[PDB]
């Protein structure tokens, strides 16, 4: 202005990053940058479209209205024709709008869950060389460069080389 | 040394409908 | 729970909204040389109104879970929310 990371704990968007649709903000002694984590981004945008082809695909025989005409003595044949045409077109109307609500909802959850999905890539490689501040950020305790966040953006995070100035710096 | 991990925003004004909340403003929508 | 209660309420509204426009049956009357037309009048209302039952049923099932999911997320992301802020200030007992 389901899962819980999109107006969740992490409280808002960042308006800076528009690389792609999930990413990362590092702010070390070197910079401030406000990069995109690919390969989540590529995966949800393929997602979308062919959830997005798969709407338009199961829609292509739908019902068609065709004019046809009657007398006045096939009036029952004619609202029997209106009753007909008039119900498949409230069928699909039906079919498409409902389709979109549903749809529109698990987008949402979708890009939810990518973003918690992300968070908790990044919580299970950093382990306890951080500190989950809440919002989504986690303070290094050691001292961590471009070197290993562009491990963190990876997903090549190496544990053993970080433990000695984690347990110092703790009181 | 923060590493903090969120999602893409714009100022845009597009608006969703799901089936628990009307007037979802979303970042990009299709019309169809 | 406010906004819990504003979904469930809001849920049940978008359902009774989209059914509105249903198939309403009207009696037409055929005589017994018109007995073709008659079991296509038949076929199409009974067609309509199986459709229109097969919908409503499913969508009360779906619907029925995905309240129950939203509940139990509901409860979950309350449980993150005060693990989030107490830290290690805590010690999560495993029942919640
Ligand atoms: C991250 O991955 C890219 C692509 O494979 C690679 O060029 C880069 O060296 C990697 N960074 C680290 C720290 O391993
Ligand atoms: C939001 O949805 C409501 C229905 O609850 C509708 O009246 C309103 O026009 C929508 N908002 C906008 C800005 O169109
Ligand atoms: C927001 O998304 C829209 C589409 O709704 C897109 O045109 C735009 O690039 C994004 N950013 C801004 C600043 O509007």
């Amino acid at each position: 202005p389901l899962f819980g990371a999109i107006a969740g704990f992490i409280e808002g968007g960042w308006q800076g990053m528009v690389d792609g649709w999930y990413g990362y903000h590092h702010s070390n002694e070197q910079g401030s940058g406000y990069a995109a984590d690919k390969e989540s981004t590529q995966k949800a945008i393929d997602g979308v479209t062919n959830k997005v082809n798969s709407i338009i695909d199961k829609m292509n025989t739908q019902f068609e209205a065709v004019g046809r005409e009657f007398n006045n003595l096939e009036r029952r044949i004619e609202n029997l024709n209106k009753k007909m045409e008039d119900g498949f077109l409230d069928v699909w109307t039906y079919n498409a709008e409902l389709l979109v609500l549903m749809e529109n909802e698990r987008t949402l959850d979708f890009h939810d869950s990518n973003v918690k999905n992300l968070y908790d890539k990044v919580r299970l490689q950093l382990r306890d060389n951080a500190k989950e501040l809440g919002n989504g950020c986690f303070e290094f305790y050691h001292k961590c460069d471009n070197e290993c966040m562009e491990s963190v953006r990876n997903g090549t995070y190496d544990y053993p080389q970080y433990s000695e100035e984690a347990r110092l710096k703790r009181e | 040394d923060q590493i903090c991990i969120g999602y893409h925003a714009n100022n845009s004004t597009e608006q969703v409908d799901t089936i628990m909340e009307k007037n979802v403003t979303v970042t990009h929508a299709q019309d169809i």
